């Protein structure tokens, strides 16, 4: 007996309802300050969901929390980061992604990937990939790399619990899931290969050993463990992992190494996977950029203040990744020297690109001085 | 008379007993050709097997077609009509007559008979279609010209109908 | 150059026309008196990926509503039984018009020489597949949740039994694919969708929502969204042939033939299904018809094409005459021959009558009297052994099927504008009912040889015909169709059988 | 005033509805003969929608049509094809695709492609493609090829109007749209490139000229025009275009040429597009295979009969495509000779693969004798 | 080996536990009187792509109902 369709009840409710509206403001959370021209739904459903009080920049509640940790650590507090700001809510993901849009998109990628895989196997396209690339490089060092992604995915757990705003929270979480996805997808390619080329061991045993004991991934494992377990300042984890470490080494390993060299050793399978990791990167980038460049590095009251810590973290973590790369360029020794890609100069432009973009993408935006030339030389030493 | 069940009655049964006996492609071509002059189009000889002819025809088409794949060499199936006529010749021929037609009533008969005589499997599919198509354009043009000119009374007589009643 | 850029659909659509290339044999395969221009342009810049994207989105919302919300509401059994039964015929009959359009529009994409023009049709081709599957979904869903799934669960087979099925075939099956592509075009696009479907699909959701049907509005509101591109396809058809000398001669001839074809069935049938297949009336058909046909279409839509030497059909005035009583004439024939259907009918009640007489003064004295007379005779009672068709015969009222349209005709009770002409030709008799189809048949004898239900069923007892054609429900004894919509006293084969109804050749007395 | 929610009306309808169901059969078109274990929705919503009469194998209606063409050509008739069968409805697309599933999938591809493109440009991944491959080959001969796809798309118009069953109809139409998509997508890559590399002319003028006047695409244009305009037997168009012409030349051009060589000239953009064309191919394949191998070539009563025409068409059209290929292998002359891909042997295994799969995919299924060796030699002559 | 094959989510989930790796500092950051076992197993073999796919489907039906059907009904 539902009230909408039951004669006697619908009639009863009909009588109780007023003939006119009791207010005309119909915009859900109309008081949210629009970033763009008019209020978005992404904003309306995200902004102010976190119950912050006025003593936390931006919040609209009042009073202390109702239960803290033993000793008094607040549910959420200003002790979580060294970065200060006028409003923690200021952040807007350029993709305006809320939960729905986010899974909707991935859901497309999910289904499309399985269609593509079923066709590719029927296509027998595997037949022409370089066996060395497949067996030695791809199977081992590409497998190893999943651990870099998985590490970065994990460095987000505390972030998820400790960030001070809803938007940053979602930006943080969708970021993490994209990284565990990368890890999961690298293995998926590994498992697909096993099903096609007999004797191909898709297990993680070798790629696992390589990560933890192979010198090529030594600096990376160092950086990753430090970002993940090393700190708890949620902004420092976010910056170092995405803006520095991944923007450099990760980007170099994926785009400049695996994807690029895949289109030279006749590998038509890997770019399918890297297409996702590379798109995912660019999406997080917009979010990361807004939060740190727009919101933080340029906060009217604390810009210079936050930039002090940003340039600090940048100098520390970049050094870590230069080393990571220097260890990584040892892999080139194991590939066929294609004149202009795997040779000193070829590899040098790969670096040129990486450090060069990072400089315009991140460095210059925060006032960090970097002489791209020196850093390439640095990495190249381990060649 | 009294009608029998739509899809299974003595008539289709008997013609099937008949079709079954055909064995030569020559044989099958006369049969189907005789069958269509006698039973199809409003200029059919008989209207007796009216509700059964189309099914029967299809059954004959089947017999003929099967016969051709197992007797005529592959090339002929493409290049010629079961009559031993060269498919293009037949096309050339009929597209010539229709163009020579001086009235719509003269045009229609040429088109109607071309089908009775050459509907597949007698003529190759690709050949029959374009010819049928080409004949069709002519008839249509001859016909749709001054369509509402002749009054009903006039049309009735040109058609040669036996007007049994007007309300 | 690192900046986020993609390619927009209109950017792609920009090169479509250059996709085609010349060669001596690049011509249509179909017989036709026209030649569509080669640089004709399309009106909506859609492309493949974009097509899919645009439609799927619609699909998602539709299927969320039916599958999710309405099921939760128990909606499929909240429709009124009359309307629930009418939706068997409305949805399946439409499904065929949607179906044949996939083919018709394919012939059109074949006809067109401009890439862009084929594009618009091809778009229509995909749209038609979608609408066929949408019409099937309505009956599919109704099979699952309605109190009477029989009829909804098999019309694609149970429609072959009765006369009304054949007419629908002429307008929405044969009229879209057999003949000059252009005639097929005017028949489908310019008149079918532009004059009928389009306003119809909206009018149906009105009659539906009004009778507790929320299944139909969910589906059709979706459908109509794609129909605008189709109205545009007809428009482009004229345009592409506007400079063809042929058009000056042929166009208007085809347009009037196409228009009469559509009005013939639609004028009487839709009015009948609305006014009689409903409990809650939304507006009387005679009024609807003048806004659709007389005004919106002849008036506004047609005028926009006048600049192409396109005029109002010469049969429009003749159509107008019929619109008032033709559907009530049909009603008599429909109720009378109810055992040949796949739906449960209901006689106009004491109040339906009042609405009838109010909207069509004169209805009562003529149609009312006969309907009540039948009710007393035992129309709904299976123990009566009474079938209105036999009462028609016993009292001199013969039913004829028009050799061209298939639409039934009872001249002795007809108030519509038609009349009988029975001719003999090459040993065969033919009943024609109006000047336009008589001419059509007189000129194109071989385009019109369709056997009728009497020719097929002659000398057969009605139950045998029904059982053979599967007009029975799960128990193999009880008829899908019924003269009443109650849940008790359902007629069976034995019941029908006791009336001893045998099909006569109505043309044997001439 | 709706009947579902209006008190007085809902009440009225409530009284009219019976307390029990008036039949228990709730399966929509339960009489459809299932291919698989139980009736599918794809079947239920597709099967028997076409009003065929008993005089057309499979149909359940009766009588003649109600309006034919002038002269009497039936709305649908047995004159449309030389192939005969026990039931025209027998056909089932392995993908069970009805309209919904079909657009749903493409819609995913649509949106994903635009995400990928926006990232790729931000990724600057274009920087490392071979300029010759990009400018000379890709821009011209890859552009030219859209015309092959567009041709095949068009050879389906009459098919769409003339086929004798609903399932075949849908298989036919989704096939056509996939081909115009290929054409549209090849141009999309061309337009994306223009936006990235200044001076790159993405217009069709050159690729158009090449198609129609460049000897490399001579045989192809020949075959295509003949399949498209040459015939009207709807089964012959379907077979020749998909099972022979595309399965061979098309497959060779896309997979063996453009996609394969893209992963050797360092092109990370093209395989993204070929992934779609190659998946699309495999999907149509299952449908085509069911219709011709399952339904036709193996019809209990007309198998041998239909195979006569199948082997006929096969010998005719294969010869046409061998020639098409022979003209096509002239393109190799314009690429850098990568030892093992663009050289005689490299190209020979490409052929080996093509003719070899076709033999197991199509040939052997229909009883067509083909000596793969001879055909490779044949094509190779124009090298 | 040309046969239509893909990789199922449970196949991937099969290697998740090996994704973690040892190192002296791999411990929780929060204050706590407990230590969760290291080989503890999960109950639903879901993964990223699969998560998204599973939820979106739900989302679609929900939003179709509110946005489409209920609005049409004047339900709010
Ligand atoms: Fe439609
Ligand atoms: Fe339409």
């Amino acid at each position: 007996k539902r009230g909408l369709t039951d004669p006697e009840r619908a009639a009863i409710i009909a009588a109780a309802v007023p003939d006119h509206a009791l207010d005309t403001q119909r915009k859900y959370h109309y008081f949210i300050q629009p970033r763009w021209k008019p209020l978005s739904e992404y904003e309306q459903l995200s902004c102010y969901a976190q119950p912050n009080p006025d003593w936390i920049a931006g919040g609209l509640d009042w009073g202390d929390w109702t239960q803290k940790f033993h000793g008094g650590r607040p549910s959420w507090g200003n002790e979580s980061t060294e970065l200060r700001t006028t409003d923690w809510y200021r952040h807007r993901d350029p993709a305006r992604r809320w939960h729905h849009p986010y899974v909707k998109d991935k859901s497309e990628e999910a289904r499309y990937t399985q269609r593509f895989l079923a066709a590719y196997s029927s296509e027998g396209s595997i037949r022409t990939i370089d066996p060395y690339w497949r067996d030695e490089i791809l199977n081992k060092y590409f497998g190893a790399l999943l651990y870099s992604e998985y590490g970065l995915f994990n460095a987000h757990s505390s972030v998820g619990r400790d960030c001070l705003s809803d938007t940053i929270r979602q930006t943080a979480v969708f970021a993490a899931l994209d990284k565990v996805d990368n890890a999961q997808m690298i293995q998926m390619e590994r498992l697909f290969i096993a099903k096609l080329v007999p004797g191909f061991d898709a297990s993680t045993d070798v790629p696992k050993k390589i990560w933890t004991t192979d010198p090529i991934y030594s600096g990376a494992r160092a950086t990753v463990q430090e970002i993940w377990q090393g700190v708890q300042d949620w902004n420092e984890i976010l910056w170092a992992g995405h803006a520095v470490y991944d923007a450099t080494f990760g980007q170099f390993a994926r785009r400049e190494f695996f994807q690029r060299l895949a289109t030279v050793y006749g590998d038509t399978l890997t770019p399918f996977f890297t297409a996702q990791s590379q798109t995912y990167f660019q999406t997080t980038r917009g979010a990361i950029d807004d939060l740190f460049v727009y919101c933080l590095a340029n906060d009217s009251e604390f810009g210079a203040h936050n930039r002090t810590f940003l340039n600090a973290w940048t100098e520390h973590y970049l050094a870590s990744s230069v080393a990571a790369l220097k260890d990584f360029v040892g892999l080139y020794a194991k590939v066929e020297k294609v004149a202009g890609a795997t040779d000193s100069a070829g590899v040098s432009e790969a670096l040129q690109r990486v450090f060069g973009d990072w400089k315009i993408d991140y460095a210059d935006k925060i006032g960090f001085r970097v002489d791209v030339d020196q850093k390439v030389d640095a990495v190249l030493a381990g060649y | 008379a009294k009608r029998e069940p739509i899809h299974d009655n003595s008539i289709r049964t008997e013609w099937e007993a008949k079709i079954a006996k055909l064995t030569s492609v020559d044989q099958a071509t006369k049969f189907i050709q005789d069958f269509r002059l006698a039973y199809t189009s409003p200029f059919r000889k008989s209207y007796d097997i009216d509700v059964d002819y189309q099914y029967i025809e299809r059954k004959i088409e089947e017999k003929l077609s099967v016969l051709k794949t197992e007797k005529l060499p592959v090339a002929d199936l493409i290049t010629k009509a079961t009559t031993g006529e060269d498919a293009a010749a037949v096309e050339a021929t009929w597209i010539a007559k229709i163009k020579a037609a001086k009235s719509k009533y003269e045009a229609e008969a040429i088109h109607i008979e071309f089908r009775q005589l050459y509907k597949p499997p007698v003529l190759p599919v690709n050949v029959f279609l374009r010819t049928d198509a080409a004949l069709g354009t002519v008839l249509m043009e001859i016909r749709n010209t001054d369509y509402y000119g002749t009054p009903l009374e006039g049309l009735r007589k040109e058609r040669g109908v036996k007007v049994l009643h007007l309300q | 150059n690192r900046a986020p850029v993609g390619v927009e659909p209109q950017e792609v659509h920009k090169w479509l026309q250059s996709f085609n290339w010349d060669f001596k044999e690049n011509r249509t395969k179909y017989p036709t008196k026209y030649h569509m221009a080669n640089e004709t342009k399309e009106q909506f810049k859609v492309i493949a990926k974009e097509y899919a994207r645009m439609e799927a989105a619609k699909d998602e919302r539709q299927f969320g509503t039916l599958l999710d919300g309405l099921t939760r509401l128990g909606a499929g059994n909240k429709v009124h039984p009359r309307w629930g039964e009418t939706m068997k015929v409305i949805s399946n009959f439409l499904e065929v018009g949607e179906y044949n359009a996939i083919a018709a529009s394919a012939m059109l994409w074949d006809s067109a020489t401009a890439a862009e023009q084929k594009n618009g049709y091809l778009a229509q081709v995909l749209d038609e597949i979608r609408h066929t599957h949408q019409c099937a979904f309505i009956n599919h869903y109704y099979s699952k949740h309605y109190h009477d799934p029989a009829g909804h669960n098999d019309a694609r087979r149970t429609r072959a039994i009765g006369p009304l099925w054949k007419g629908m075939k002429r307008v929405f099956a044969d009229g879209f694919i057999s003949g000059d592509a252009v005639e097929c075009s005017v028949n489908l696009q310019l008149v079918g969708e532009a004059c009928f479907t389009n306003p119809l699909i909206v009018a149906v959701t009105e009659w539906a929502s009004a009778n507790g049907d929320e299944i139909t509005p969910t589906v059709f509101l979706s459908v109509e969204t794609d129909e605008l591109r189709h109205m545009a396809n007809g428009y482009q058809t004229v345009v592409s042939i506007a400079n063809d000398p042929a058009s000056a001669k042929f166009l208007n001839t085809d347009l009037n033939n196409a228009f009469w074809t559509q009005q013939k069935y639609f004028t009487p049938v839709l009015g009948y299904l609305f006014e009689y297949g409903s409990k809650f009336k939304v507006e009387p058909w005679v009024k609807t018809w003048n806004r659709w046909v007389s005004e919106d279409w002849g008036g506004i839509w047609i005028g926009r094409l006048g600049k192409y030497g396109v005029e109002s059909p010469r049969s429009l005035r003749d159509a107008k005459r019929d619109a008032y009583w033709a559907h009530h004439d049909l009603a008599l024939a429909a109720y009378a021959m109810w055992p040949l259907g796949f739906a449960r009918l209901a006689l106009p009640d004491e109040e339906d009558q009042a609405w009838f007489e109010a909207n069509y003064p004169g209805w009562a004295d003529h149609y009312g009297k006969i309907f009540n007379e039948w009710k007393k005779l035992g129309y709904e009672d299976p123990k009566s052994g009474f079938i209105p068709y036999q009462w028609l015969l016993a009292n001199g009222h013969d039913v004829y099927i028009d050799r061209v349209s298939q639409v039934p005709f009872i001249p002795s009770l007809a108030k519509g504008t038609g009349s009988l002409r029975v001719h003999e030709f090459n040993g065969k008799k033919h009943s024609l009912t109006d000047d336009w189809g008589e001419r059509q048949w007189l000129i194109e004898p071989e385009r019109y040889e369709c056997h009728n239900v009497f020719e097929q069923y002659e000398g057969r007892e009605l139950s045998e015909v029904i059982a053979e054609g599967h007009g029975v429900r799960s128990d193999g004894k009880t008829l899908i169709a019924q003269p009443h919509t109650r849940g008790d006293n359902l007629w069976t084969l034995e019941d029908i059988k006791r009336a001893g109804c045998v099909f006569p050749d109505p043309l044997a007395k001439f």
